[PDB]
């Protein structure tokens, strides 16, 4: 996800929804990026997925 | 952009809705962190609120 408004809600509905689940969901991880950093400062961390 | 002077009111803080908006004087909601300092130096729990 980005700084973009309503982020900070978005994530939060992740979490009470992947917990107390028979299937077993994984959280591999959550992304904070940030557009004007530049473009190529994005692959740095993006690629850690 | 707008400035805000003299307003104290929690609703102007969710940028969903206030694309832009600033203030020089912190909302009403921001008191609850003093109630916090209090609490401590005090010796303070079991609160009913």
């Amino acid at each position: 996800t980005t700084r973009a408004p309503g982020h900070r809600a978005f994530l939060s509905y992740i979490e009470v929804l992947t917990d107390g689940s028979l299937v077993g969901w994984e959280h591999r991880g959550a992304l904070t990026l940030d557009p004007g950093a530049g473009e190529a400062v994005l692959s740095a961390q993006l690629r850690s997925v | 952009p707008v400035l805000g002077l003299t307003t104290r009111m929690s609703i102007y803080s969710d940028k969903s809705i206030h694309l832009s908006f600033l203030r020089t004087v912190p909302p009403y909601s921001h008191q609850s962190s003093v109630w916090f300092e209090m609490m401590r130096v005090y010796s303070w729990n079991h609160i009913i609120l």
